[PDB]
């Protein structure tokens, strides 16, 4: 691929993102969708090999059946209502649509299996960008649509996205699947908060964006894609596994770091509305990410590993690239807990 | 610019533009102890080509911080010599040394397509990764090593040269064995006396059999005697009048050679699989050993920063750089 | 969204006019001060992943990091001061104008409340 | 507060910028001219606490436990100095960072004001030590024990969240003074028992409670030295200092829910000194010591009298003093012959002498030998275990005989007999460990001599 | 030599500057709350002739 | 609502419903996904022309350009697929797990 | 010389060096400004200065 080509492709996911996120048409955000997912192929297929192509053809085929029952959603609401103003929908039957077309593009569970498959299939860059901006559109859709959402369709694939994706995390050794379904658990959380404050919801995107970013850019800078490999970086570059080991407990959701700011306000929000049972849960369950972070954090840095010998060869080489703002996101995915009233500011 | 890179590319840097027609590369090759060596200068000094001598241990030393070699101990962790000695070890130093050389050789294929992307200039190495295989299968035969170092040896080399451009000429010098034996034997050197005569026809064998019907699909295949070999100009002269299309060389466009020159000037991807989680004892170090090494490395004078932020060798204005 | 659709808010404005009227942040902020070791944490990071002399190495670089996390700092302190600001103005407003919503309560005495006592045996 | 919690952030780059040769012996000056600056908190009131800020405040229960943890400090350096030695410069400061920022965790815990801010800390506490454990200890063990600690603590603690945003929310603020002045009774329903059983489950975890206690013989037994040494003094006593705390909102529900604990503390009391009785590793017979003394600290705080108090806080600060000397003295053992192993090494007293001095005053003061504050707060919990029923003297009286029981054992074992034949690397006792004896030793002694400084708020 | 001795103890006084900063804060923290100096009910009292606040 | 729109609704389901079913091809998927976007052009254009929405007639157009684009970037990945494979089989994407 | 090859960062970018000093500079000069026309425009709103 050339690289205006690539990077051409790149500006027009983004454009079909910002497409969605600043119109305030149905037939405009469904065609910022379609432009996203048609750039956003390529970018999959970018690496050629017979797993890129497959992960391509099945987020397509999930994709396509999305912007299809969405389609079918906003021609419903148009039939009762005839409006085209993105507002809160006016019939049920179009809402109930919308929010599953919209939680099968986003991952949340039962529609999870193509997160995995694809991060797996797909090389890290993708991944990471995948993830990021993925996520990024389809909850803004969700966050204009908020006060018509159904607290008990959310709320139920919000759990079922948090409890497969510690199941699947705690089974997996490919560094991909793990860090997909580190992505599933944590949109099951955004999306439980999402009923009540979008608000947390930004801020919860904001802080998962932050963490994956930083774990996804480490992952490219050792260049280790599965358990093992990551193993051998403690014996060319030990800073590199330190800083991931503080990452992966910031994700865990262990304070003082910044991935408890999430946990715990969206837990005071959710108790202020008179649940308890599903913070509880929530909180509870997150457990098993914890484990298999510690499981990741043992084998890489807590640990040394068996090692090779053209690891002398690498010592004498030196990493050429450098990798952009990746100490900023290091830095913002760790130790910013004591700022957390900027949420006000993000209001 | 002022690197190579995504953003030259669109500026305009293309390698089409800047090769010349003849920036060809030129592989020698021949049994031990052969006059390829002196031919490779030979063809490298007439063609105005740049010589690449044979990568043995120490030239990822010889290519990085200083030119001169290090401890044994802390690159390359094997030896020639013991290996001549004590061809059958338990402790894996004939595998150890294959698959050092190995990555010793990807590395300098690695470096020789760098400088002629960059360069335009042609290059004649005394030997490649293509060739690095009939010392694997000699010593395989010979029962030096075992079956899983050979198919280590099998994968690393699938994953690692499945990336790169095969030589434009491939110079094979054909010696026989008890010539070869008689040279061993005027050099004197103990240890390859210590040579035997069925690792020296393992070796022919391998080239013979393999190499030489494997590379003459690819592209074209000379092969000289001894004293064709030591008669450098009509080496020269048939190297200058060779008509051939069917390589991948003229299938190359610009962006695929912007792609193979962004792998070739990143050595830690070039080497990336050379250390995979493979253990087998012969290969794999323990975590005591690893750390203590990687520590002494570490203490070496110009190796503990990044070459331009290294106070003990001299470098100032590190605060503002 | 609470505060999303406030009626006279300009779409896409980081600090509208209104907000000049409270005080700015002082420059000795503690959360100033915290985001300026923030960004200082920020260049060691990268003075390591870079594998140059950690506390030595780039010093420019280092005082750069700092300088744009105090200014972004800075900024984002103004907006959250005015955001809360902006909260406390809106329920005092409503509290005063829902009085029957939010009636004064006579005050007793503990002297008139009569509390049970659990005696602890 | 800040006049002590910033010479510990300066302490950070203090090790951080000393040589290599030089960071133990800074670390240990400077850490103990902090434990100095620390001493000047126990000047307290007599009728409220000393509110220095809206953020901290120091009271005659935080006071001792503050003092003690800027006290062990040094300890645990001199232990890990002894015990790293042929360590990396960048490891060691490390490790001296990691004992830093568990000191500074923990003293902003004891003096946070708010209980949001004080779950924060005593959770942000579990990362150092967790990284202490399963980084510096020397067995493979030493991962299944970071993680049975780390996911005990936290499948108790994350309900206390719940329970401590909800009391937010309900009540309007989680300020301790405020929580003290306008606290309601709690009526008998289940969304109280919940309530109740959050809090209280979480400090018992932490404490730990008998049946919920595994995690500490596993991270104290494979723990490095300063590790068992921070885990047992300091970290069991966030329990006890939290249940002390939460109990102002939680009457009258403690005088029916606090049966199943009370019942759990005096058994599991009983079974672990019986457990100690037949140990076959010494490290893992000073943890269940601990479990059993901190099981009759719950039965203080649970019965919640002015004398249980007072006995429960003697008794923590003694506890802490008294388990990380016997830790200490395995550690030494340990260093010698390279084995935890009780009976591998006998006739310690005809090969060290001093080293069984050190052991004979750490055995009678870790059973209740008068006057010592040891015994102190142990009367103290006994009496007013006796004022709340009089078959609790029964149970008491049993712990304290299985309790000296298991104490002597251990010290015939370890130091009379004849030596082991063939451990013939038994070198004379270093000055380093015998000030560490005497540094442990001699501030216990002192506290018996003044004994209002550790009997908390209460006296 | 002297520089030597400087260049190697300087981070000696730290911990010592660390705590003359955090006694400077702590009266930077207790001159915020004077509301109520001279105001409570059980040590309210008359001003001395020479004298502009009762605490600090 | 007249019948007609619960015909053409019910297209849409069946159409749906024989998506989310594979049998062998995925030329047979793509077909059946083809078919949603033709009920879902004519329930729109049956709505719009109902109502008189003028403006609205071009939504339906534009509705079938996003279709093909969509029907292309099927054709193009089953292109890839069956080169990889010699068949448009579905069973052969099983390289990657969940 | 030491390196067998010249290391890129041999010398100082001197282009870069004196940007990175001139943003810096420029942003701290621009905070105090723009800081002291805040407390400016508050003090006149609301009738303090
Ligand atoms: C239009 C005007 C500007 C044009 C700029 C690009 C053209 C000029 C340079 C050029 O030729 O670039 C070619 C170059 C491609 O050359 P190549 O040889 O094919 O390189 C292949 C890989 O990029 C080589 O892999 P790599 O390791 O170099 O990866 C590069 C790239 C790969 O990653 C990406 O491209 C993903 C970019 C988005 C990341 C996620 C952002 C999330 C934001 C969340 C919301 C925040 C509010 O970035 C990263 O890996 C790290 C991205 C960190 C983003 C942090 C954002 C924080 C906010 O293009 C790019 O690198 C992408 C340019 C994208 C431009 C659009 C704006 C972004
Ligand atoms: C200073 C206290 C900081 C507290 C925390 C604050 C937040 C984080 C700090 C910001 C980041 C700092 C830099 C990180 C990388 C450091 C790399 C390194 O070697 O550094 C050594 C470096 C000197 O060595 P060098 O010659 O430059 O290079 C030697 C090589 O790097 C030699 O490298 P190597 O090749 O030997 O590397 C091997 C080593 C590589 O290991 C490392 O590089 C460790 C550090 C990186 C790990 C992650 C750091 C934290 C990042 C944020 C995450 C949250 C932090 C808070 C967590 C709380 C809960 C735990 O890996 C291992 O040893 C593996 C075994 C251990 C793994 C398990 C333990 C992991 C612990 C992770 C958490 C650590 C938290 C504290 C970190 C303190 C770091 C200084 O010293 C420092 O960087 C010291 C810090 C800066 C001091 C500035 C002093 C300025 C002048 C005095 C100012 C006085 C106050 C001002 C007010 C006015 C007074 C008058
Ligand atoms: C099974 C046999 C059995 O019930 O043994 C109870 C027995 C408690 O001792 P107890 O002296 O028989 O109880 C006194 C009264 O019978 C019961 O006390 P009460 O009648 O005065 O009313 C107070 C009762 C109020 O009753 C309720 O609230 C009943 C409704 C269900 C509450 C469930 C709470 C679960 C809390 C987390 C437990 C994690 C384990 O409080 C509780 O139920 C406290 C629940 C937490 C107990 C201790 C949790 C740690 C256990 C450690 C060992 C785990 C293995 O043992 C256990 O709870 C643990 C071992 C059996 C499992
Ligand atoms: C007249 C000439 C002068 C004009 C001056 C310019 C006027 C302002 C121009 C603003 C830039 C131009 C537009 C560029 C995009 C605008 C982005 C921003 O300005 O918009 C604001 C958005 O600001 C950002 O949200 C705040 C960024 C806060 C970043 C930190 C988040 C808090 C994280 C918590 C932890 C903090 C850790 C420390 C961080 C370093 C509000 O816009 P709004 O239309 O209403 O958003 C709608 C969506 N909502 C309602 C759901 C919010
Ligand atoms: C609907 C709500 C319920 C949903 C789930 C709620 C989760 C409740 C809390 C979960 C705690 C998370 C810890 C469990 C993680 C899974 C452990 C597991 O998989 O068992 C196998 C695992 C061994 O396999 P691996 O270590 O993965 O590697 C094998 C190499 N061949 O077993 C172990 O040894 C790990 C044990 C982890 C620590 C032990 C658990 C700690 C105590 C658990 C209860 C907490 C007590 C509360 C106080
Ligand atoms: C499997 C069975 C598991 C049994 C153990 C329970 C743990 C599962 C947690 C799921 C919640 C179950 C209890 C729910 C209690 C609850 O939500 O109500 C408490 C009450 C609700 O009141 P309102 O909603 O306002 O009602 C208004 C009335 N007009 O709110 C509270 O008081 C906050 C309590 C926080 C929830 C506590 C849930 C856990 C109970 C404590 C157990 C602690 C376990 C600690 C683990 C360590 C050992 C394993
Ligand atoms: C050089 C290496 C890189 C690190 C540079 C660190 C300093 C950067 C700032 C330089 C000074 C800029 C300045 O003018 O600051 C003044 C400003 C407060 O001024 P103002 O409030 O107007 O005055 C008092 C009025 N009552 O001050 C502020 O607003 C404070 C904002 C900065 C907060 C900094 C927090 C710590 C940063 C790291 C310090 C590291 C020190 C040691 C470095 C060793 C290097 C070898
Ligand atoms: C709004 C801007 C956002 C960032 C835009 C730029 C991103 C790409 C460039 C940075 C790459 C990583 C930093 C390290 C680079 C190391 C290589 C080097 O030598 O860089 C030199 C560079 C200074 O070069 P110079 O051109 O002078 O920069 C000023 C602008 N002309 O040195 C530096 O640039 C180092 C200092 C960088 C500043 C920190 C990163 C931005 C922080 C902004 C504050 C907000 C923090 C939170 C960010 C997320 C939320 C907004
Ligand atoms: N893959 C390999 N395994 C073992 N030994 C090798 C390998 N490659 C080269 N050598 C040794 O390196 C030396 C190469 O020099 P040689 O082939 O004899 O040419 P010359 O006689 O010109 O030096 C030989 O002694 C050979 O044994």
């Amino acid at each position: 691929m050339n690289p205006i080509i690539y990077t051409t492709l790149i500006m027009t996911v983004m454009s079909g993102t910002m497409l969605v996120m600043i119109s305030s048409h149905w037939l405009l955000i469904w065609i910022g969708f379609e432009m996203n997912l048609l750039a956003m192929i390529p970018v999959l297929m970018k690496n050629f090999n017979p797993r890129a192509t497959e992960a391509a053809t099945k987020y397509f085929l999930t994709q396509a059946t999305a912007s299809m029952m969405l389609m079918m959603a906003i021609i419903i609401n148009l039939l009762y209502s005839g409006q085209w103003t993105i507002t809160k929908m006016f019939n049920p039957v179009a809402m109930t649509m919308m929010t599953m077309a919209l939680a099968m593009k986003l991952g949340l569970s039962p529609f999870h299996f193509w997160v995995p498959e694809v991060t797996q299939g797909i090389s890290l860059q993708a991944g990471l960008l995948l993830l990021t901006w993925q996520k990024l559109a389809p909850l803004s859709v969700l966050c204009q649509i908020s006060q018509s959402i159904n607290p008990n369709l959310m709320l139920t694939m919000a759990m079922l996205s948090i409890l497969i994706g510690g199941w699947g995390g705690l089974n997996q050794t490919q560094l991909r699947k793990i860090m997909a379904y580190s992505s599933i658990a944590h949109m099951g959380w955004m999306t439980a908060v999402l009923p009540y404050n979008t608000t947390m919801t930004i801020l919860n995107l904001l802080i998962y964006i932050t963490m994956t970013l930083a774990m996804f850019m480490l992952l490219i800078h050792s260049s280790a894609t599965t358990t093992l490999s990551l193993s051998h970086t403690w014996n060319k570059m030990p800073v590199i596994t330190s800083l991931m080991m503080v990452t992966l407990l910031s994700m865990g959701g262990l304070p003082p770091l910044s991935g408890f700011m999430p946990k715990w306000m969206i837990i005071q929000e959710m108790t202020k509305n008179e649940s308890i049972i599903m913070p509880t849960l929530m909180a509870m369950t997150a457990l098993l990410n914890l484990y298999f972070y510690m499981r990741l954090a043992y084998s890489s840095s807590l640990t040394m590993f068996p090692s090779t010998n053209n690891m002398k060869m690498k010592w004498q080489f030196e990493h050429t690239k450098q990798m952009k703002l990746l100490p900023t996101m290091i830095v913002l995915s760790t130790l910013v807990l004591p700022m957390t009233p900027a949420l006000s500011s993000l209001n | 610019r002022l690197q190579y890179g995504p953003l030259a590319f669109v500026l305009g840097e293309r390698t089409t533009r800047k090769l010349t027609e003849t920036s060809k590369v030129i592989t020698v090759d021949g049994n031990i102890c052969s006059g390829k060596g002196r031919l490779a200068r030979e063809i490298a000094e007439k063609l105005g080509l740049r010589h690449f001598p044979e990568a043995g241990i120490h030239y990822a030393d010889s290519t990085t911080g200083d030119g001169k070699p290090l401890d044994v101990q802390l690159s390359g962790n094997c030896s020639l010599e013991k290996f001549y000695d004590d061809p059958k070890s338990n402790d894996g130093n004939s595998y150890r040394l294959q698959s050092w050389l190995y990555a010793s050789r990807l590395l300098q294929y690695a470096d020789a397509l760098e400088h002629l992307l960059s360069t335009g200039q042609g290059v004649v190495l005394e030997r490649s990764i293509y060739s690095d295989f009939v010392f694997l299968e000699a010593m395989y035969r010979q029962g030096f090593i075992r079956k899983q170092c050979v198919e280590h040896y099998n994968e690393v080399k699938k994953v690692t040269a499945c990336e790169y451009l095969p030589p434009h000429v491939v110079v094979y010098v054909d010696v026989p064995v008890p010539e070869i034996q008689s040279r061993i034997q005027k050099k004197g050197n103990p240890h390859e006396m210590k040579i035997t005569a069925a690792y020296l026809q393992d070796i022919e064998n391998a080239y013979k059999k393999t190499f030489l019907p494997e590379m003459s699909e690819k592209c074209e295949v000379l092969q000289y005697s001894a004293r064709e070999a030591e008669d450098a100009e009509k080496v020269v002269e048939d190297i200058e009048y060779l008509k051939c299309d069917k390589g991948p060389w003229p299938d190359q466009d610009d962006r695929t050679f912007h792609r193979l020159r962004m792998l070739v000037q990143n050595k830690l991807e070039v080497l990336n699989y050379t250390t995979i989680p493979v253990y087998l004892p012969e290969i794999t170090i323990g975590a005591h050993q690893s750390d203590r090494v990687f520590q002494k490395f570490t203490e070496l004078p110009g190796r503990k920063y990044s070459p331009g932020y290294n106070e003990d060798v001299g470098d100032k204005w590190i605060w503002l750089k | 969204t609470m505060m999303s659709g406030r009626p006279g808010r300009v779409p896409l404005q980081f600090l509208p006019n209104e907000a000049r009227s409270l005080p700015p942040p002082k420059l000795t902020d503690p959360r100033l001060v915290y985001m300026g070791f923030l960004g200082y944490c920020s260049g060691l990071i990268d003075n390591a992943i870079r594998r140059r002399p950690v506390v030595s190495a780039g010093l420019h670089r280092q005082l750069l990091y700092v300088t744009s996390f105090v200014f972004f700092g800075y900024y984002l302190l103004k907006r959250q001061d005015y955001m809360y600001a902006l909260r406390d103005h809106d329920m005092f407003a409503y509290v005063k104008s829902h009085p029957e919503d939010f009636p004064e309560k006579d005050k007793k005495t503990y002297g008139e409340i009569l509390e049970e006592f659990h005696p602890v045996r | 507060m800040l006049k002590i919690i910033i010479p510990t952030t300066m302490l950070l780059p203090m090790t951080w910028m000393s040589k290599h040769n030089m960071i133990w012996i800074n670390a240990t000056v400077h850490s103990l001219l902090i434990s100095l600056i620390s001493l000047s908190l126990l000047n307290q009131l007599g009728e409220n606490s000393l509110n220095f800020s809206l953020t901290f405040f120091s009271d005659s229960l935080s006071a001792p436990l503050l003092v003690l943890t800027t006290w062990l400090l040094p300890l645990m350096l001199m232990a890990s100095q002894s015990h790293l030695s042929k360590e990396t410069t960048t490891r060691k400061k490390l490790y001296i960072t990691m004992l830093i920022l568990l000191q500074l965790f923990l003293i902003m815990t004891f003096t946070a004001t708010e209980l949001i801010l004080f779950y924060i800390l005593f959770e942000a506490t579990l990362v150092p030590t967790l990284i202490i454990i399963t980084r510096w200890g020397n067995q493979t063990e030493r991962l299944n024990a970071g993680l049975y600690f780390l996911f005990y603590t936290l499948a108790g603690s994350l309900p206390l969240l719940v329970a401590l945003v909800y009391i937010q929310n309900t009540t309007g603020s989680l300020n301790f003074l405020i929580i003290h002045y306008w606290s309601h009774p709690l009526s008998n329903s289940w969304s109280n028992i919940f309530m109740w059983l959050a809090c209280i489950m979480a400090f018992m975890v932490k404490m730990p409670l008998y049946g919920l206690h595994l995690w500490l013989p596993k991270a104290h037994v494979e723990a490095p030295i300063a590790g068992s040494m921070v885990l047992a003094a300091v970290l069991l006593k966030l329990g006890g200092y939290g249940m002390m705390r939460i109990t102002t909102i939680l009457n009258p529900l403690t005088n029916y829910m606090a049966y199943p604990f009370l019942m759990l503390s005096m058994w599991g009391m009983i079974m672990t000194s019986s457990i100690c009785l037949r140990q076959t590793d010494l490290k893992s017979l000073i943890a269940y010591s601990s479990v059993s003394h901190m099981a009759l600290v719950i039965v203080a705080i649970m019965i919640q009298t002015p004398w249980s108090f007072m006995g429960a806080t003697a008794l923590m600060i003694a506890h802490g003093l008294t388990s990380s000397m016997l830790f200490c003295l395995a550690n030494t053992n340990y260093e010698r012959v390279h084995s935890r192993t009780m009976i591998l090494a006998r006739g310690l007293q005809t090969l060290l002498p001093l080293m069984a001095t050190w052991w004979l005053v750490a055995s009678l003061t870790n059973l209740a030998l008068p006057p010592s504050i040891n015994l102190i707060g142990e009367l103290f919990i006994i009496t007013a275990s006796f004022s709340w029923s009089n078959i609790t003297i029964i149970l008491m009286g049993m712990n304290m005989m299985i309790t000296a029981l298991y104490s002597l054992y251990m010290l015939i074992t370890t130091q009379r007999g004849k030596y082991t034949h063939h451990i013939n690397n038994i070198k004379p006792s270093f000055t380093r460990e015998n000030a560490l004896m005497a540094l442990h030793i001699l501030p216990l002694l002192l506290l018996t001599l003044n004994p209002k400084m550790i009997l908390g708020p209460l006296y | 030599n002297v520089l030597q001795i400087v260049r190697d103890h300087w981070v000696h006084i730290l911990v010592p500057v660390g705590f003359v900063f955090g006694c400077y804060l702590d009266r930077r923290s207790d001159e915020k709350l004077t509301a109520f100096r001279n105001k409570s009910l059980l040590f309210k009292r008359e001003l001395r002739p020479n004298e502009e606040v009762t605490w600090k | 609502m007249p019948l007609v729109y619960m015909n053409i609704i019910m297209a849409f389901a069946i159409a749906l419903a024989g998506l989310l079913m594979y049998r062998s091809h995925l030329m047979s998927s793509l077909l059946c996904l083809e078919g949603m976007m033709l009920s879902l052009f004519i329930m729109s254009t049956l709505i719009i022309l109902n109502t008189h929405f003028t403006l609205a007639n071009m939504m339906p157009i534009i509705l079938l350009v996003f279709a093909a684009c969509e029907a292309a970037l099927g054709l193009s990945l089953l292109v890839m697929v069956s080169n990889t494979y010699g068949t448009d089989y579905v069973q052969n994407l099983n390289l990657l797990q969940c | 010389k030491f390196y067998i090859r010249e290391p890129p960062h041999g010398s100082p970018d001197w282009l870069k060096v004196g940007l990175t000093l001139g943003t810096s500079v420029f942003l701290w000069i621009y905070l105090i400004k723009q800081h002291k026309e805040d407390v400016l425009e508050y003090k006149r709103r609301n009738g303090l200065e």
